[PDB]
């Protein structure tokens, strides 16, 4: 259940983000589930889930540049570069200590 | 905040040339002030124009134009407008007080938020030492005590008189004075200005290459000066780097940085008042540093009344230096200052009982009385600091008995 | 406008048989191409031949008093009118 | 550049070898604005000036009234 729900959500996120109406541009060959009584239903679900993760992962990392977003969050929140916040405290030292 | 560098005398100018060459190399600034292809902050030490040129904030002061000419020609990006050209030198400094006061006020106005004054000068520099001694007085008077001063004074290897006269004002007005001896520098080398330049450049590394902590000079200095009387610092440098047989781990850097042979001043048994170690490498293993800190705390003899804490800053190496191995600098506050000050006082007394060369300074009866009272005050101040450093060693320092 | 009409009629009615005889992907692509072309030409006119920025600058120059010499001339000349 | 969250996405992680409609369509050094966008742009530019902090209608009196009172003083 989790795999099905997350595969569908991830493909929906990809379509809504990159604007594609459907995945025609990729021209990939896909196999559909032939029947509910087929023996490879779990394998097909796993393959679809892996495809969805592959696409969404590459979107986030290559396209949306998530690795740099991690460094930006580190700097802004945990002061991995403390120069700016030091200037801020110095500039407003009298105010910050007031009630 | 921004810092202003003051260079006084021939030795000061040469050391400053090496220092600025090192700093420009670290920030990739070319000799003409043009940039080279930001996360670092050279603005604290260089003025940036709206035409993309970096010029040093330093001010050059010397009695003769040959040294200044060499320094300016070697580094064309110096601003010529900042160039200006013992008792006789100090009286000469009184005459030029207005020009120098305005000259320094120009640099202070040019920066946005001043932090501290750096001073490169030699105590044994003769006339230049006199003009620098006057510089300290005028700066401290006009700017009050809100802005602190750091003096990288070079100690000496008739000289005793000059050393005492300069040390009186060095004690009175400086806020954090480094001590360097040419004897220990040439012993380490077994030119010499390249060690002082390296130490001074590394001391401010956390400011120019920001990290998680130690973003200001106040934090760096306050860890080493518990009392304004004990203001003299001993610096240690690890020389074994860039060779094949370098220190294999930062932990061995922490253990072997404490060797007495690497210290930049003559030392027997000493008690440490405060510690702070610089480690500068692209990547630093935390667990090695934790083990080294524990061993360093268990090995080093601190004075009883100090918190007994060892601080290690995790400096970041410059992108413009290609993948070089780890290097590190150690700055300490020891009670070893009593030995060198006692040596200076012994020389001064030996040469003051014998009226050897005082004729060059005593011009008349009023001059005799003036020089006598000045010398007595300087001697008393030096004895006072020796007694303070000696009372720090004992355990009854905080007792009112 | 006529050139555009011919160009895109040659796609709707010659390449295909109308909007109905077009899959959604190709229909969206066609509309996107038309949108880009139309706004490109609208810019090339309005900020081109019309020079929108220059006339906005002149609006600021005259209405917001910038050319003070002209207004001083008006006031000195019309001080009696 | 009117930098926006949609301009952030670099779509070239997709292969996208093709370009459309053609190389004949210029790139114009100015943001492509719709008609309503141009109207709104000029309207906001004027509104910012006329409704500035000093020129707004907000001693329970506005700044404009005080300025005009001083102007009447100068006229007198």
């Amino acid at each position: 259940q989790s795999k099905i729900l997350n595969t569908g959500k991830y493909l929906n996120i990809f379509k809504r983000c990159t604007g594609l109406h459907n995945f025609e541009s990729l021209k990939e060959k896909l196999t559909t589930i032939t029947s509910l009584a087929a023996p490879d239903l779990e394998l097909k679900i796993d393959e679809f889930y892996h495809r969805a993760n592959k696409m969404l992962m590459k979107l986030l990392f290559d396209g949306y540049n998530f690795p740099s977003v991690v460094n930006i969050f580190q700097r802004l929140f945990l002061f991995a570069d403390s120069f700016q916040i030091d200037n801020f405290i110095d500039s407003t030292f009298s105010e910050l200590k007031r009630g | 905040g921004e810092t202003i560098t003051l260079q006084v005398g021939q030795c000061g100018n040469q050391v400053g040339l090496q220092y600025w060459q090192q700093l420009a190399t670290e920030h990739g600034i070319q000799s003409d002030g043009s940039s080279t292809p930001r996360n670092d902050h050279p603005e604290l030490f260089f003025t940036l124009s709206d035409s993309n040129t970096y010029t040093p904030r330093s001010i050059l002061i010397d009695m003769e134009p040959s040294v200044i000419a060499k320094s300016t020609s070697a580094l064309p990006m110096f601003n010529p407008r900042n160039v200006h050209l013992w008792i006789n030198g100090y009286k000469y400094g009184t005459e030029e007080e207005e020009t120098l006061l305005n000259l320094i006020d120009r640099e202070v106005d040019k920066c946005d938020n001043l932090s501290n004054f750096q001073l490169f000068h030699s105590v044994a520099g003769g006339t230049g030492s006199g003009v620098g001694s006057k510089m300290l007085e005028v700066i401290s008077d006009r700017y009050g005590h809100k802005k602190l001063l750091n003096t990288f004074s070079i100690f000496p290897s008739v000289q005793p008189y000059n050393t005492i006269l300069t040390l009186k004002r060095l004690i009175d007005y400086s806020d954090a004075t480094f001590v360097f001896h040419n004897d220990s520098l040439n012993r380490i080398e077994n030119g010499a200005n390249k060690l002082i330049a390296l130490v001074s450049a590394s001391v401010s590394n956390p400011l120019r290459f920001p990290g998680y902590m130690y973003s200001s000079m106040e934090s760096i200095v306050s860890n080493l000066i518990p009392t304004p009387d004990l203001k003299f610092l001993t610096s240690s440098i690890a020389p074994f780097s860039t060779q094949k047989h370098n220190y294999l781990n930062e932990y061995d850097m922490l253990l072997e940085l404490s060797n007495d042979r690497y210290k930049t001043n003559r030392v027997g048994d000493t008690s440490y008042i405060s510690m702070l170690n610089y480690l500068i490498g692209d990547n630093l293993d935390q667990r090695e540093i934790r083990k080294g800190i524990l061993k360093s705390q268990q090995r080093i003899s601190f004075v009883p009344w100090v918190a007994r804490s060892v601080l290690v800053v995790h400096g970041k190496k410059s992108p413009y230096l290609k993948n070089t191995n780890l290097e590190g600098i150690q700055v300490t506050n020891n009670t070893s200052m009593i030995d060198v000050f006692t040596k200076i006082l012994k020389q001064f007394d030996l040469l003051i009982k014998r009226k050897a060369y005082l004729n060059r300074y005593y011009s008349s009866v009023e001059e005799e009385n003036e020089v006598m009272e000045m010398f007595n005050e300087s001697r008393e101040s030096v004895k006072s600091i020796i007694d303070e450093y000696k009372a720090c060693k004992e355990i009854t320092y905080l007792d009112d008995d | 406008v006529n050139q555009y009409n011919v160009k895109y009629s040659a796609i709707l009615f010659n390449n295909h048989q109308g909007l109905a005889s077009m899959t959604t992907n190709e229909m969206i692509k066609l509309i996107d191409s038309q949108y880009n072309e139309i706004l490109t030409f609208l810019t090339q006119i309005i900020q081109g031949n019309n020079k929108l920025f220059t006339h906005v600058y002149n609006f600021k120059r005259f209405y917001f008093m910038e050319t003070n010499d002209f207004i001083d001339a008006i006031m000195v000349k019309g001080k009696d009118v | 550049n009117k930098n926006d969250q949609d301009l952030l996405l670099n779509k070239s992680f997709m292969n996208l070898s093709e370009i459309d409609p053609n190389n004949d369509l210029p790139k114009f050094n100015v943001n492509l604005l719709t008609i309503d966008e141009l109207v709104e742009l000029h309207g906001t530019y004027i509104d910012s000036i006329i409704n500035s902090s000093l020129l707004n209608e907000k001693t329970n009196i506005s700044y404009i009234d005080q300025i005009f009172n001083i102007l009447q003083t100068i006229f007198n």
